[PDB]
């Protein structure tokens, strides 16, 4: 009921400013700029992650166990890691 | 093949299919509402309707 | 696995034809010959590696033969035709992506855009200046030639220069711009006056 | 293989392998009490309890969706430390940093407790969806021994037993069984069973040179129309 | 260097160095045989002479 309402009116803002028609444009130019170069810098971060974690390591230094190698040697081992695990255990330490 | 044909039934109406070249085309009933909302400007009336016929002093009617 | 068959199928398309199914058809490779490869001469041999082959050595035979075009060539250029249509991206994609490589510079990008994008704007413009004649045509003007590059004794405007020199001066006339008078609006105080009068 | 041939590949203008310090113009320097009338810091000394009570934080509100998973949460624990052992066995000297190693770490982790407490960290979904997929492995033995049979692992290892045994029978000469013997038994089994499963293809190649893949169809074209579906 | 120098002292006669593109400018003396043997056609007169001015009426005289 406020006159604040008045503001959603395009019928009549020639009679006003008829800014607001060009101003969104250039909003969705910037917003697009943005857009491809925001996208661009966020998700290139994964060809530098991609060969570190393949490539950076060296013999004359310790390569730490991360998170997600805990989690996968522990609790995502396949059968065939299982099954030599127990075959070295029953013939070399029980069995000898 | 079925999509040929179903473009042919809209290029009947649509006539050309590149975009940005033409318009379609649509024959539509005559009414007493036909461009009722511009009845009110002249322009529009003489660009419709009038064919002017050149002479030989080669113009646009003064 | 389980689900691959079904979706390697819904994904791509296969060839139907059984153009090689039948024996003495199939092509040596004389049909559709590179001629410019650097191995070009080994691909000759090859071809003739073939024909001695199936003839064993007696060449007569493959005279006296009937030669066959390359039935598996046919419908090619329909073949990509429809798969252009289907995935237009996906088809140029693919088909550049030898091409693409080889990535030129920022600079020479934006001057293959700017170049495009600038000719297509006259060419819009122009298209619209067809329009202009057309009602000048109907308006009672009969038009020798085509064209606003006057022959005579007339102004030309040639169209904005797209450097920015000239972007920076002129910018071209926005139609949604000239608009009715608001003038226009005060006609609406003879409704509200009318609707007192009537006890409205 | 393939070792980098460039000498100076890790020299920076702050020296060898310099990833704590780098050299840049607006150096640090000191402050004198005398002379100073009044400065804006950030920094603090309130690091070490921090560090302290964000471990505390990580571990408990991970440990509100392990369902008490006594394995899981020791398995987390193990992780968690992982994650903050960084800074104490990095090869760069996270005590020369810039402007506070012990606050970068800190703040970093931060960033990372806050998402755990939403439990949107990728750390925790992928907990979650590989300790799912570990249980229903466990689960498919659990039912296959309660109804007597023998599970797929047990299979091997009985089949891999009698393979020592046959081997150990006819090596007389030597009686050394090495770990390398052992291991190429096994791995002998293994291929052969990895083989005979339909498995997707994961090399690129085949026996020859041609992609394994279904798009690896080319000339001759001896495929007909495809077929519908039967009635 | 050198060809180039006599090219130019060419080209100030001959404008266009393109062939089939237009003519050599010569400024040549006026005397009283300029045209001698064409003094008889009219339309050589009028092509030479005179520069006609289009009127309202766009049209070659009739
Ligand atoms: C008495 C009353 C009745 C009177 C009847 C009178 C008429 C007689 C009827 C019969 C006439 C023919 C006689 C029998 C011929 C049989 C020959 C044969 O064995 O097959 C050879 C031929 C072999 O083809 P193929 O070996 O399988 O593959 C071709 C090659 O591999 C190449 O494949 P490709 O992939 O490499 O593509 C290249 C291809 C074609 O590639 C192209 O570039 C052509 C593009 C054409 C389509 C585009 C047109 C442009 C305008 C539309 C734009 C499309 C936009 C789509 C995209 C949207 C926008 C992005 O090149 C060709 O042109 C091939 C055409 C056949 C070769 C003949 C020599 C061609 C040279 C002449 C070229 C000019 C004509 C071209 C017409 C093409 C029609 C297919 O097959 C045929 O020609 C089939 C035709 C038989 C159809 C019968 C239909 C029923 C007949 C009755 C119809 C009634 C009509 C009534 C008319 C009324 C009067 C107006
Ligand atoms: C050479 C230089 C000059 C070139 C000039 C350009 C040529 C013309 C291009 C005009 C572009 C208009 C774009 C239309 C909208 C496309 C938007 C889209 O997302 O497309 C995806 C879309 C595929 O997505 P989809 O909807 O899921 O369809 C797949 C389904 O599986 C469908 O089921 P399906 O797979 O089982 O069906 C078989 C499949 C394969 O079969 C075929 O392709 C053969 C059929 C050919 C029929 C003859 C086509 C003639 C043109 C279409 C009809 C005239 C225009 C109709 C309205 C189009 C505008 C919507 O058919 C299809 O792929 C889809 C059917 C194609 C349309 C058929 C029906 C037409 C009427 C549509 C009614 C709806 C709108 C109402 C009218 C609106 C008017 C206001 O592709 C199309 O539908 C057609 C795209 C055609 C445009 C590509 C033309 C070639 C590329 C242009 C040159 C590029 C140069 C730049 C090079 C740059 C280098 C860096
Ligand atoms: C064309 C010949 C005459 C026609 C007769 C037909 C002849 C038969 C052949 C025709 C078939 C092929 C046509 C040519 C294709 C190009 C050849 C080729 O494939 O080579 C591989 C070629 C790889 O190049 P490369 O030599 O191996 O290595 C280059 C290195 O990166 C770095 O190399 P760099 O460091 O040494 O130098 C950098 C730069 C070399 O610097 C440049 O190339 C300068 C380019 C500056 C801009 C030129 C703009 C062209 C004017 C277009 C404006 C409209 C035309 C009308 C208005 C102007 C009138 C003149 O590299 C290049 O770009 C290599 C291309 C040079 C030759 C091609 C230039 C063609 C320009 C047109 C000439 C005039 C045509 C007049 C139009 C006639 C119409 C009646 O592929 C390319 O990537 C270059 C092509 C251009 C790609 C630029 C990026 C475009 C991205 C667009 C994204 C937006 C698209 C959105 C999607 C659309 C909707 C779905
Ligand atoms: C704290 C340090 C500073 C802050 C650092 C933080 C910076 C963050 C960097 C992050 C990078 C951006 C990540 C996203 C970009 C990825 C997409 C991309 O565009 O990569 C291009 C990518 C990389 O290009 P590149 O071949 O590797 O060359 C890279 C460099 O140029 C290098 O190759 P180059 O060495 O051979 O280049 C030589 C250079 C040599 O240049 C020079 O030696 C001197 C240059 C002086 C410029 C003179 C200015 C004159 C001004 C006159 C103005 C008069 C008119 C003004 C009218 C206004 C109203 C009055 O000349 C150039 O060619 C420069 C290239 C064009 C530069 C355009 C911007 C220039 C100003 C940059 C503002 C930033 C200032 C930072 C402060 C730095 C202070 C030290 O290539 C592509 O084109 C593929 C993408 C397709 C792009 C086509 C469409 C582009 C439009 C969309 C782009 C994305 C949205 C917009 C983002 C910003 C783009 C302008």
């Amino acid at each position: 009921i406020l006159d604040y309402l008045f503001l959603l009116d395009l019928n009549d803002d020639l009679t006003r400013k008829a800014v607001f028609e060009q101003v969104i444009i250039f909003i969705f130019i910037y917003c697009t700029m943005n857009f491809l170069a925001w996208s661009t810098v966020v998700e290139l971060i994964w060809p530098t992650h991609f060969f570190n974690r393949r490539h950076s390591s060296s013999q004359e230094f310790i390569r730490f166990r991360t998170y997600t190698e805990v989690l996968l040697k522990i609790s995502a081992y396949n059968d065939f890691f299982y099954v030599l695990n127990n075959y070295y255990y029953n013939q070399k330490l029980i069995l000898k | 093949f079925v999509m040929y044909a179903f473009a042919a039934k809209v290029l009947d109406h649509l006539g050309n299919p590149f975009p940005f070249s033409g318009h379609g085309q649509i024959v539509a009933a005559a009414d007493r509402w036909n461009h009722w909302d511009v009845r009110c400007y002249d322009n529009v009336m003489k660009a419709l309707k009038y064919i002017r016929i050149p002479t030989v002093q080669n113009n646009i009617p003064e | 696995s389980l689900h691959e068959k079904m979706q390697t199928d819904y994904l791509w398309v296969k060839d139907h034809s059984q153009a090689d199914s039948w024996a003495k058809a199939r092509t040596h490779g004389y049909n559709y010959i590179a001629h410019t490869v650097p191995n070009k001469k080994e691909r000759y041999e090859m071809i003739w590696r073939s024909m001695g082959k199936s003839t064993d050595w007696e060449l007569e035979k493959f005279r006296l033969g009937k030669k066959f075009p390359d039935r598996g060539n046919k419908r090619r250029w329909f073949k990509n035709l429809f798969r252009l249509i289907k995935n237009p991206m996906g088809y140029i994609f693919w088909k550049t992506y030898k091409a693409r490589l080889a990535k030129p510079s920022l600079i020479v990008t934006s001057m293959f855009i700017g170049f495009t994008l600038g000719f297509i704007k006259l060419k819009a413009q122009s298209i619209a200046y067809s329009k202009k004649q057309y009602a000048t045509l109907r308006a009672g003007k009969n038009i020798e030639g085509s064209g606003q590059v006057h022959f005579g004794y007339h102004d030309q405007k040639w169209g904005m220069p797209a450097i920015p020199m000239f972007q920076l001066m002129y910018y071209e006339l926005p139609g949604n711009s000239i608009v009715v008078n608001p003038c226009r609006n005060q006609n609406y105080r003879l409704y509200f006056e009318m609707r007192k009068k009537l006890g409205i | 293989g393939y070792k980098i041939r460039n000498k100076s590949i890790f020299w920076t203008r702050a020296g060898w392998k310099n990833n704590w310090h780098p050299k840049n113009f607006n150096a640090p320097r000191p402050s004198y009490g005398e002379f100073t009338m009044g400065i804006r810091c950030r920094n603090d000394h309130h690091s070490f309890l921090r560090y302290v009570q964000t471990y505390r934080n990580m571990s408990r509100h991970c440990k509100q969706y392990f369902l008490g998973d006594k394995q899981l949460e020791e398995t987390f624990i193990l992780g968690l430390r992982s994650l903050f052992l960084v800074p104490y066995d990095s090869q760069c000297l996270t005590d020369q940093i810039k402007h506070g190693g012990e606050r970068r770490f800190v703040d970093q982790l931060d960033r990372d407790f806050e998402l755990i407490s939403y439990n949107t960290h990728p750390y925790q979904l992928f907990t979650y969806t590989v300790r799912n997929e570990h249980l229903a492995w466990k689960n498919e033995q659990y039912e296959k021994i309660q109804k007597g049979e023998k599970t797929f692992e047990q299979e091997l290892l009985d089949y891999l037993d009698e393979q020592v045994l046959a081997e150990k029978a006819k090596l007389r000469d030597g009686q050394n069984f090495s770990i390398e013997r052992m291991t190429e038994i096994a791995l002998h089994v293994f291929r052969k069973a990895r083989a005979g499963k339909v498995r997707p293809a994961q090399d690129v190649r085949g026996p020859d040179g041609n992609v394994n893949d279904f798009l690896e169809q080319r000339r001759p074209f001896e495929h007909p129309n495809p077929t519908g579906v039967t009635h």
